[PDB]
């Protein structure tokens, strides 16, 4: 799948047809359904790195919601665009 | 001891000794916590004192715990740390609390959620027990409350290893299956067995690696037991012992099985269990309607989960008699309660925000939405036909009419096309149903609102198959007019204008209607938004802005209007947006409306309409002048309006002297004298648009305060996030005064540039290049000289410009905007100058090694990386960008050739540059990578 | 959705060699996903329309991610962007 | 020996001529023979067309089995060696609804053509692609007409994307008279026309687009090219003889490609579809 | 394999498909009987015609002028044109024509230009196969499907063995062999009743005369030894497999290949086509 050419985990697929059965533009280009799953994975790669390290600061191997919550508190850029 | 008068300080009423005693005991903590933590697990445990004072004792602890258990709370105080000894102390004493069923209900939970903070803090690697005792508790002493803690803490401390296999899934699946086939269990025991069930189905319903065979055997011999064990359930009858527990225990039955139904593949739930499931689904619907005679809350509830396994499992087919029970039951329970019928009637704001779909309460009238939304289209036909026939025979049974027209609304908003054999003559019914409906004297209001906001959904889902649609469009909308005039509810008449609104999205009524009657029906539109807004919330009046923004769209195009029409639909766009600026759907669709109003325009009618708006305007300006025009909702409201009319400019000539001396002092004081960025950036909108599309000679002795305003605009005394709109100011500046201000554009463009390199803000930057691109296209060498000139950091301002007007290009907004930034480069391209060759700017990234995901924690030691390439080859590879966006030798080409649109100006560039650029133009076509000179060489076919 | 939970695990097992997430944690950051994904949607639709181009392409999602992503997280959004492209159609 | 032969008495080469003529006569005796095993070949592909066609359903998915053919199937699975055949507990759990979401054999018919030894060097990647809808293969012999045996490749158009032919069919035709050794010799064969839907899905065949605004002729013309290419379906329209090139190059095309479809021809129709299973499972090799 | 990992659906759309194999082999079964009728039938055709060129061969029978003209146009026709008259020739008169009634040596040549059994002749061989007459075959019809092999040999003037006929037998497997066709069984024959020893052409013989040095007996000697030669064709190996021939089942295995090929030869080639064979033009 294309996904694995662009050298990504998310689905590009689901990304595409998200894309296109939204209906925000009469056409879809080819590399805007990779961007935007690039983008995506990255961010969620950023907050499961915070939220990683305020587990780690705990000792714990589990990434329950107090820690998740806790690393988007700390984090500004993070805080400012997820509230 | 001391901690219990403490406790009664803090538990006492009066202000004054309850701060005494929290500050009393936080000093105590401050000293040391120990003293005070095993002071409280002793109360709590032992006085057998008033059960207020231990439940104080245990909400302290509460209170205290996240202060001072650890740091690992953000709360978490640095002045002492629990003793450890007193840690395992509390520990014991909440599990003793929690797990001895005998306890009161208030100790109980006080103890439970004390037990969820410290576990959520301390499990596993400081209280390695905890599941030991829960499960010896649930096991051995069948602590019922035991099972709700573990319900409670399961997802926090049982990690996928444990539960698939560290074993503690299948004891949590064999505790659960215990406890339900147990005959004797009593409702409240399998109530919470069905709860843990919950919690186990979601840790089964996604894991790390689904392909592991133990898990998905695991898996498998759950869900197959579940099912089973559910079928069973269902079977069973309480003979009216207690409702409510029985309404709890089936609602918690179809909520596993919808979670069954949608989060596990196919191959678990055959199709033969669904069909098992939804006979009892129905035959419980009956169930419950019938118990119906916190009953009703409970009911409903229960309701929503039944429905909402209906709806998972809607794809079987019903048949006639499981059709009519469905509609029976839902005719009951979608109802409206006499509580909301109260709130509606006595304030419609809540039905309008209820009714557009704003209000986020969701209850079994959704539910039964999405029921029908969902159908397929032989059952859904069969549906309505059964719905329709209710509705015939229901028409003097008023209670359950308007559930009845509900129903039939959520079917006529299913896509599938109803289509039917004897549906043609059930149509003709039901209009004729709904015209005596509308006509009937005593009917009562809400079933009147439900009969007018339904029309315009029968009449849409049967477009076609209706014969003369076009009079029963225009009766009805004239009724429904008629009706919500010369009535005194709002509920009629906020209802009439939701109705018109649906009208507009099917109907062309300026066509349907011819154009004398859509003039009246504006009219009467625009009376009743009138009559309406005066009682209007803020989700009401977003609605009324929509609908006049529908009105204002089927005003007359033709030469001939009536001026009335125009001067209520600006004075009602006005009115409704200036109760509450601060609405973003008001202000959004404000500028809709005005927009659309001022679509198209002469001289003649805008003359009159700045005449009656812009004073209005000059009154809030003013008024905010006092307030020193800090920030204020309505301010930029007005700013945004003025803004709207200076783009808005008629085509047959400029604007009047009178848009002059109304908006620029005014406007002047507001750029002179305001301080915070919103106001600053709409008033440098606004007055360069004045400036801009002014007659010249109309505003010249005005230019001295315009320097002025630029003067303080450029000193970077307001913040660059402010004065976000400078650019296009001095671009305007520059095209009105060309010449008187030529000896200022020295001080101007590098005060331009040193903000453009700078700001990181794409539309800053953006803004700013407009002033290069104007100057560039005016004279691209003089450009060129004063930023090679010009110095910053011991480096000409050039290699620096340039590397960012080359970047921002990427991302630069607007048709036009991308047109002038082409022709400009286009204009240092063909310039060939010397100080440009020399400039070197990024291209492409280098990829690093695998496939890592760069965050910012990595950033420090994988910085992007970048290629160094000569500006003009740059220039010609994002040319080349764009026409692969829009959308093989270089003397074949060369020969090739010889032998208004973003492509065309592209396409004209290009053939120049082969035709003339000879060298500069062959060297850099010799380096463009081959897709790339495939694509410019099939563009330039 | 679903999808999404198991990327997310393996985007964390990449980050991370080991540590779980809960399924609670993981609806959260499903959320978070979609609410992303729905802003930068819309915003390259009004961006595509107001460049009067029938196509949202990697110019309207670029510019979208710069408009609504603070900070550095534009910055390295942009680049992974740009770099999965890359590695993309070629 | 020439010098024996000429050694011989006038009257033993009498004897030799009448022998020989004994030998013509025993040439029809043969050429009867081959008849009447053309006959009773024909009778005995008729009384094996129920079966081949009802193992074609079982291919196919259309029919399923009954148990009485099951146990007869299981008992033979007893005798020699194919207990793969045996079903196990685990197959028992599934369900008709999991395992009819694939019907038939995949690749069957496929799987079959590329485990014989010849014709499978033959198939390339590009012609495996029809085979996957490939879910017949039938036998007709030319009883009227010239002597002959067809063999009858199956389709759906709804299905396939290459072709609107249902059938492909493939000719072969022998000589009015018998070979030296009494086998039948062979005739110039023939194939069908395949009713391509397109040119690019066309599988015999490679072609190439360009357009040039050409200086030399002054014209704003677009060229298409064919290019003929090696493939399994080239096993149809087989070569055909005009005298001039039949003698210079036609004569090696002769004595290659015939041998080679003939050979191919022969152990389609011997080998392969009277052992159409055992080919699939590979215990006919 | 994985196709019976596969669901059970396949497994068992395979065991109808193994029923309908038994089914096929029962049909090929009376298939390969009908096939095994029809052969017989028309071996009934084949055996005048050979009896006939048998008789010509041997010379008990003479040509006619209608079948002379046929096998002249066959030969024109043939190119084969050193079969044809010529006037030297027809100058020899019936006397020296008549001197010998059958053609010398047609079998031995027809042998001899045969691809693998002339390796076999050997020269006392030869001399025999001048007694060789008629070379016949038949289908064995009872019991084990099979094909059997005669000739025939002018006894009353044969100086070697007092066999009229010698007859070759060869058997079949009961069942099918696979791909349609029968696999070989073992193969059976004849023992030739040899007037003597020195007259014994699959036997070299020597004569002594002795006074025995140690009981002083007063003795004559006839001695034996097996050799190779064209009879051995005949006392063929004994049997497909027992457990006290496997020693000699090597060699039993060996020349059951060698002797089916030959047979084979013969059944399909030699005994359809004799005339050109010992022309040589089949060459």
């Amino acid at each position: 799948s294309r996904s694995a050419k662009a050298g990504l985990t998310f689905p590009v697929g689901r990304v595409h047809r998200l894309l296109r059965r939204g209906n925000y533009a009469q056409r879809i280009g080819s590399g805007a359904p990779v961007y935007l799953t690039a983008v995506l994975e990255y961010l969620a790669a950023e907050i499961l790195e915070l939220a990683g390290n305020a587990a780690r600061d705990n000792k714990k191997t589990r990434i329950i919601p107090r820690h998740l919550q806790l690393a988007i508190r700390n984090d500004d850029e993070l805080n400012k665009l997820l509230g | 001891m001391d901690i219990n008068e403490l406790i009664i300080g803090a538990q006492s009423a009066d202000k004054h000794t309850r701060e005494v005693a929290e500050t009393q005991l936080l000093q105590w903590c401050d000293s040391d916590a120990s003293q005070v933590f095993k002071a409280l697990a002793n109360v709590a445990l032992q006085h057998e004192a008033s059960l207020e004072s231990r439940q104080f004792a245990l909400l302290s602890l509460r209170k205290l715990i996240t202060m001072y258990w650890s740091p690992g709370f953000e709360s978490y105080r640095s002045t002492s740390n629990v003793e450890i000894d007193v840690k395992d102390f509390i520990r014991e004493v909440l599990l003793k609390l929690c797990l001895n069923d005998n306890e009161n209900t208030k100790i109980k939970n006080g103890a439970s959620y004390c037990i969820v903070q410290i576990s959520a803090v301390d499990f596993p690697d400081q209280w390695p027990q905890l599941l030991t005792v829960i499960y010896d508790a649930i096991s051995h002493q069948h602590s019922l409350n035991a099972m709700s803690l573990l319900n409670e803490i399961y997802d926090d401390v049982v990690s996928e290893e444990m539960f698939f296999e560290g074993g503690i899934g299948l004891a949590t699946m064999e505790i659960v299956f215990k406890v339900l086939n147990t005959e004797t269990s009593t409702l409240i025991a399998k109530i919470a067995a069905l709860k843990l069930l919950k919690a186990c189905l979601l840790q089964m319903s996604s894991h790390n690696e689904y392909d592991e065979a133990s898990r998905k055997s695991f898996v498998s011999q759950c869900l197959a037991t579940s099912l089973q064990i559910l079928g069973q359930l269902l079977t069973l009858n309480f003979g009216n012992v207690d409702v409510i527990s029985q309404l709890k225990f089936k609602s918690i039955i179809y909520e596993n099985l919808v979670f069954i139904k949608n989060d596990f593949s196919r191959k678990h739930f055959s199709s033969e269990l669904q069909k098992q499931f939804k006979i009892m689904a129905i035959q419980d619907l009956e169930n419950v309607t019938h118990i119906n005679a916190p009953l009703l809350e409970t009911v409903h509830d229960c309701s929503i989960y039944i429905v909402e396994f209906l709806t998972s499992v809607c794809t079987l087919q019903f048949s006639v008699e499981e059709m009519n029970k469905i509609i029976t039951s839902l005719t009951i329970l979608c109802q409206l309660s006499s509580e909301t019928r109260e709130i509606w009637t006595s304030d419609f704001n809540t039905f309008v925000s209820k009714e557009t779909g704003l209000a986020a309460s969701y209850n079994v009238r959704d539910q039964a939405n999405e029921f029908f939304t969902s159908l397929p289209n032989p059952q859904l036909s069969l549906i309505f036909k059964v719905v329709s026939n209710d509705i015939e025979h229901s028409t003097c049974n008023y209670s359950t009419l308007e559930s009845l027209l509900y129903l039939l609304q959520c079917i006529l908003l299913n896509d599938d096309e109803i289509t039917g054999e004897n549906i043609d003559q059930s149509l003709q019914i039901l209009i004729k149903t709904l015209e005596n409906i509308l006509v009937s004297q005593e009917i009562p209001e809400l079933i009147l609102a439900r009969a007018i906001l339904t029309i315009p959904r029968v009449l849409d889902k049967f477009i076609d198959a209706l014969p003369d649609i076009k009079p029963l469009t225009s009766a009805f909308l004239a009724k429904s007019l008629n009706l919500a005039l010369k009535s005194d509810k709002e509920l009629i008449k906020s209802a009439t204008l939701i109705a018109f609104t649906y009208y507009c999205y099917f109907a062309e009524l300026d066509s349907v209607l011819g154009p004398e009657v859509c003039s009246e029906t504006q009219e009467k539109v625009i009376r009743i938004i009138n009559q309406v807004s005066s009682d209007a919330e803020e989700d009401t009046n977003g609605a009324l802005m929509e609908v006049l923004s529908q009105v204002i769209s089927y005003n007359p195009k033709e030469p001939h209007s009536r001026k009335e029409i125009l001067q209520a639909e600006f004075h009602l766009v006005f009115t409704i947006s200036s109760e509450d600026p601060a609405n973003v759907q008001v202000v959004v669709q404000s500028q809709e409306c005005l927009e659309k109003l001022l679509d198209n325009i002469n001289m003649d009618n805008y003359k009159n309409y700045i005449e009656l708006c812009l004073p209005s305007f000059i009154n809030v300006l003013d008024s905010n002048n006092a307030n020193n025009y800090r920030y204020s909702p309505l301010l930029s409201l007005v700013l945004e309006f003025i803004t709207v009319f200076l783009k808005k400019k008629p085509n047959d000539g400029f604007l009047p002297d009178e848009i002059n001396q109304y908006l620029f002092e005014p406007l002047a004081k507001v750029l002179a004298f305001s301080t915070e960025d919103e106001t600053l950036q709409l008033a440098t909108e606004a007055f360069s648009y004045l400036i801009f599309n002014t007659d010249t000679r109309a505003m010249e002795p005005r230019l001295m305060d315009i320097m002025k305003v630029l003067e303080r605009l450029l000193s970077l005394e307001v913040s660059d996030s402010a004065a976000m709109n400078v650019g296009p100011l001095v671009v305007a500046i520059f095209t009105r005064f060309s010449k008187e201000i030529q000896p200022l554009i020295g001080r101007i463009l590098e005060a331009v540039v040193v903000r453009l390199i700078k700001t990181q803000n794409i539309s800053t930057e953006q803004n700013l290049l407009s002033v290069l691109c104007f100057l560039t296209c005016n004279d691209p060498k003089q450009t060129v000289d004063f930023l090679s000139s010009f110095q910053i950091d011991n480096t000409d301002a050039l290699t620096l410009v340039m590397r960012k007007w080359i970047e921002a290009f990427e991302v630069i907004r607007g048709e036009k905007r991308i047109k002038e930034n082409i022709v400009a480069l286009s204009n240092l391209f063909f310039l060939n100058d010397k100080r440009l060759q020399k400039v070197v700017v990024n291209g492409n990234l280098i990829p690093y090694e695998g496939d890592l995901i760069i965050t910012r924690s990595m950033a420090k030691k994988m910085p992007d990386r970048y290629v160094q390439v000569p500006l003009y080859t740059k220039i010609i590879k994002l040319f080349v960008s764009e026409l692969s966006f829009q959308s093989l030798d270089y003397d074949k080409l060369k020969e090739y050739i010889d032998d208004e649109s973003v492509v065309q100006l592209l396409v004209r560039f290009f053939k120049e540059v082969a035709s003339k650029d000879v060298s500069g133009f062959h060297c850099i076509y010799e380096t463009l990578s081959d897709s790339e000179r495939k694509v410019l060489s099939e563009a330039l076919l | 959705k679903e999808t999404y939970s198991s990327y997310i695990y393996k985007v964390l097992k990449q980050t991370h060699p080991d540590t779980g997430i809960s399924q609670k944690s993981m609806s959260i950051l499903n959320s978070f996903v979609n609410d992303i994904f729905e802003r930068i949607a819309t915003e390259a639709s009004k961006l595509a329309a107001y460049n009067k181009k029938s196509t949202i392409s990697a110019r309207e999602i670029q510019t979208a991610v710069r408009l609504i992503l603070p900070g550095e997280l534009a910055k390295h959004a942009v680049s992974e962007g740009t770099r999965a492209v890359t590695k993309y159609s070629s | 020996d020439s010098g024996y032969v000429g050694g011989l008495p006038k009257n033993v080469k009498e004897k030799l001529l009448s022998l020989k003529t004994l030998q013509s006569e025993l040439f029809e005796v043969e050429k009867e023979f081959q008849v009447e095993m053309f006959e009773l070949e024909n009778k005995f592909l008729q009384k094996y067309k129920p079966i081949w066609e009802q193992r074609s359903r079982i291919i196919s998915g259309q029919e399923q089995p009954k148990p009485e053919q099951i146990a007869k199937g299981q008992e033979i699975v007893e005798s020699l060696n194919e207990t793969e055949l045996l079903v196990d507990e685990e197959e028992k759990a599934q369900n008709d609804s999991e395992e009819e979401q694939v019907k038939g054999i995949p690749s069957f018919w496929l799987t079959a053509l590329e485990n014989l030894p010849i014709v499978c060097d033959t198939i390339t990647d590009r012609d495996a692609e029809v085979l996957e809808y490939l879910q017949d293969i039938g036998l007709e012999y030319l009883t009227d007409g010239r002597p002959g045996f067809k063999l009858l490749f199956r389709f759906d158009s709804s299905a396939n994307p290459f072709f609107t032919n249902d059938i492909l069919c493939k000719t072969y035709f022998y000589q009015k008279e018998l070979g030296y050794s009494g086998d039948f010799i062979y005739d110039h064969a023939e194939g069908c026309e395949i009713s391509w839907k397109d040119n690019a899905h066309n599988v015999t065949v490679d072609l190439e687009m360009r357009k040039q605004r050409n200086k030399t002729t002054k014209q704003v013309r677009t060229i298409e090219k064919i290019t003929p290419i090696e493939s399994f379906f080239n096993f149809f329209d087989p070569p055909k003889i005009q005298n001039e090139d039949q003698d210079e190059e036609l004569e090696e095309d002769l004595e290659e490609r015939l041998a080679l479809d003939y050979s191919i021809g022969e152990q389609l129709k011997d080998k392969l579809i009277p052992r159409a299973v055992d080919w699939f499972t590979g215990a006919a090799l």
